[PDB]
RNA sequence: UUUACUGCAGCCUGUCGUUGGGUUGUGGUUCUGGAUGUACAGUGUAGGUAGGAGGCAUCGAAGCGGGUGCGCCAGCAUUCGUGGAGCCGUCCUUGGGACACUACCCUUCCGGGACUACGACCCUAACUCUGAGAAGAGGACCCCGAUAGGUGGGCAGUUUG
RNA sequence: CAUCUCAGUAGGAGCGGGAAAAGAAAUCAAUUGAGAUGCCGUAAGUAACGGCGAGUGAAACCGGCACAGUUCAAACCGAA
């Protein structure tokens, strides 16, 4: 079958545990947790998936490993009186997934660029890597693009922090149409909150 | 396997230069492993530097099963001066020999040797 | 919420019960050497530690960095120390606890190899070579305790200076009350049993009694394992 | 305040992940050498069972060995021989099962090799501590995420007609 | 009074414009149909939940306001 390269690189991380990136994993997680909190890497470390979230080789892209513990919403047990029903905080998981916390923290170190979308790219016993591919508006380069000039107006600021990214609406319980979505369109604000 | 001596690659190099300047090169991750696929190529150059190394993995199994000789090269740099361009090329492909076709078969012979 | 305890607030660490740490002289620990090095260094002075309440040697070195060291019995200005692993043994000098012969005291022990020296260190105290086995060597801690340490750990040889500081009683409140002033503790201390319910798991009642066995598991929580800790026995032995 | 009712932190322990490479004892999983299948024996070893029997055989078939799969040191296999016939059974050892080659597909035999889960031991390369660093010390344990059970006036909400 | 209710309310952190959010079916229907989204009316205090107690509580069909559809990844060419 006359087949792209792509495909070959999205074959061979279908099954990571079963192939040679288990190999490369094992010498990655090593420089991975030598380096800090949000790192900037030349290129992507899965070519097909970014290919596949709108990623092009032009200036003003930008890709970034960030770093993220595992784990739910560690929270605090309440100082005063609580009801039995609130006191109680060990088994209550967050609200929020964890490539949110990731682009969130990776839009909140590049004060002027804009997130667009991110991809799982490994996982250990306490920490998860994903990366985040990030679009400058006010190059040149990007605002002659016609396919990527929707993001030089002004309702695309702070695209990552109003879940509007693809993480975003699929926290926002809008990923799909029909039942079950009677309350989470078009905004979970719009119904006192009560969907999600 | 056994690394392939230095003059088998300058020899691969110089092949290389003689089908560009008068037959026809596929160079390009994309376009080469498309003429392996469909079967055409005379000879396969990969360079031994890609960070990630999940360019070329699939090159190697893929030629064997074709029985495709495949050679490899030390870095990017040279391999993409070579295919006539300003910029690194990862892989390249000697689709017709042109008028190299003769280092095309004793370069084989040679791989059938190392192997 | 009864207030908490003295011990919580000593876990949060208020200014009541911190260290007045700009007081002390210096940290003791023992030189660091390269491996297959040996250096050497002769005593300055003998100066007095307000950490401990014992004296220390100010000794330079060959390099030119001088160091305080705890001092071991009759160290004297001008002697000369040659710490190593080729030193010889002597009073004063450090060596490995694996070629120290066994009847000889020690002091300064470390844990594990280049910690600078962790066990046997207040006044007086000191610990004994036992046996040598090839892996191990055992060496009876001044608790009453056996310990296996590395045959590759550095212990100055003698005993720690200041011998007999509790030999002289207190007699008043007055002294004792100058001793505290530079540590962490504090000075002076109300009994469980003359506070209010709130502030203590014993205080309250008509008449001053514990109420409740004194004896507390090793599972209380925090806020609860007041009194006897876990005992395994209690009274004097008649 | 407590051995009032209901809960929640903290701590103790099992299981899953992080988490790798060997030493062997475990059990099947899985695989060979023989239908191993044999008491009323046998000329025969129920070549499971079974067209209740018909092809093999100096053009290879027998009684015996320490005994060759194995068992009743009998004897179907032709194996290392040994004599140089065990033929089917409509002479059924007239059967627990009565038996003949292109069938053993299957009592079984079980280097049990093989991935697996357990208990113990060893190794270093993950990982942890110390050091400016070389390096040293531990080590697939601990810490950590999740889940299950306990203890728990440490703390919370209430009731006490 | 403990599940429930008060209520995702009060309060907090982040982002942000003249509006914002949503938006072109892996949809809703029922036998056979409709054809992006938002907002208003109705369905309806109905279905559903609940010491089945107190209470909480929709959507689709249907009628209106206003109407608008498209762009990438890949297969083919390989710097055009
Ligand atoms: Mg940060
Ligand atoms: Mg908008
Ligand atoms: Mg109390
Ligand atoms: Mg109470
Ligand atoms: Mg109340
Ligand atoms: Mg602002
Ligand atoms: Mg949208
Ligand atoms: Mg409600």
């Amino acid at each position: 079958m006359v087949k792209s390269f792509y495909g070959y690189v999205r074959d061979a991380w279908k099954n990571p545990d079963e192939t040679y990136v288990n190999e490369l994993r094992w010498e990655r997680l090593q420089v991975w947790r030598k380096q800090g909190s949000v790192t900037r890497i030349e290129r992507p470390t899965r070519i097909d998936r970014a290919r596949s979230l709108g990623y092009k080789a032009k200036q003003g892209i930008v890709v970034v490993r960030v770093n993220v513990r595992r784990g739910g919403l560690g929270h605090v047990r309440p100082n005063r009186g609580r009801r039995t029903q609130k006191m109680g905080k060990n088994k209550v998981s967050g609200g929020m997934s964890i490539q949110r916390i990731a682009e969130v923290r990776a839009d909140r170190r590049y004060p002027n660029l804009e997130v667009l979308n991110s991809y799982w790219v490994g996982e250990d016993g306490k920490h998860k890597w994903f990366e985040v591919i990030l679009v400058d508006p006010h190059h040149p380069v990007i605002k002659s693009d016609k396919n990527l000039n929707w993001v030089c107006d002004p309702s695309s600021r702070g695209r990552a922090t109003r879940g509007k990214t693809s993480a975003g609406r699929k926290g926002r319980g809008m990923a799909t149409r029909g039942k079950g979505t009677e309350k989470t369109r078009p905004s979970i604000r719009a119904y006192k909150s009560r969907g999600k | 396997k056994f690394d392939v001596p230095e003059e088998l690659t300058n020899k691969a190099l110089e092949a290389l230069e003689l089908a560009r300047d008068t037959g026809k090169i596929k160079k390009g991750t994309n376009e080469a492993t498309k003429a392996i696929e469909r079967g055409n190529a005379k000879l396969v150059l990969i360079a031994e530097d890609i960070e990630p190394a999940e360019i070329v993995a699939h090159i190697g199994p893929l030629s064997e099963e074709k029985k495709a000789p495949y050679i490899f090269i030390k870095n990017q740099k040279e391999l993409g001066a070579a295919s006539g361009l300003g910029v690194s090329c990862a892989t390249v492909a000697i689709v017709d020999a042109g008028k190299a076709a003769e280092m095309v078969q004793d370069i084989a012979q040679k791989l059938e040797a190392l192997k | 919420m009864g207030k908490r305890l003295i011990s919580q607030n000593r876990g949060r660490g208020t200014p009541t019960y911190r260290a007045p740490s700009h007081k002390y002289k210096a940290d003791l620990r023992h030189p660091r050497v390269d491996e297959n090095s040996s250096l050497r260094g002769e005593v300055v002075g003998i100066e007095h530690d307000p950490a401990r309440s014992a004296p220390i040697a100010k000794v330079a070195f060959e390099n030119g960095e001088e160091l305080f060291l705890l001092a071991s019995e009759g160290i004297a200005v001008g002697n000369i120390i040659e710490c190593g692993d080729d030193a010889e043994v002597k009073p004063g000098n450090i060596v490995p606890i694996g070629n120290v012969p066994e009847g000889f005291f020690i002091c300064n022990v470390e844990s594990k190899p280049n910690d600078g020296g962790k066990f046997v260190r207040s006044s007086g105290v000191y610990a004994t070579v036992v046996t040598h086995e090839a892996t191990r060597t055992a060496v009876s801690m001044p608790s009453g305790n056996i310990k296996w340490l590395n045959p590759k750990c550095r212990a100055v040889v003698g005993i720690v200076a200041g011998s007999g500081r509790v030999d002289r009683p207190w007699l008043k409140a007055g002294k004792k009350y100058h001793k505290m002033k530079t540590r962490a503790a504090k000075y002076p201390r109300v009994s469980a049993v003359a506070m209010n319910p709130r502030d203590h798991p014993f205080g309250g009642g008509a008449w001053k009694h514990p109420g409740k066995p004194t004896t507390v598991s090793r599972n209380a929580p925090p806020g609860r394992k007041v009194g006897l800790i876990a005992a395994r026995r209690t009274g004097m032995k008649r």
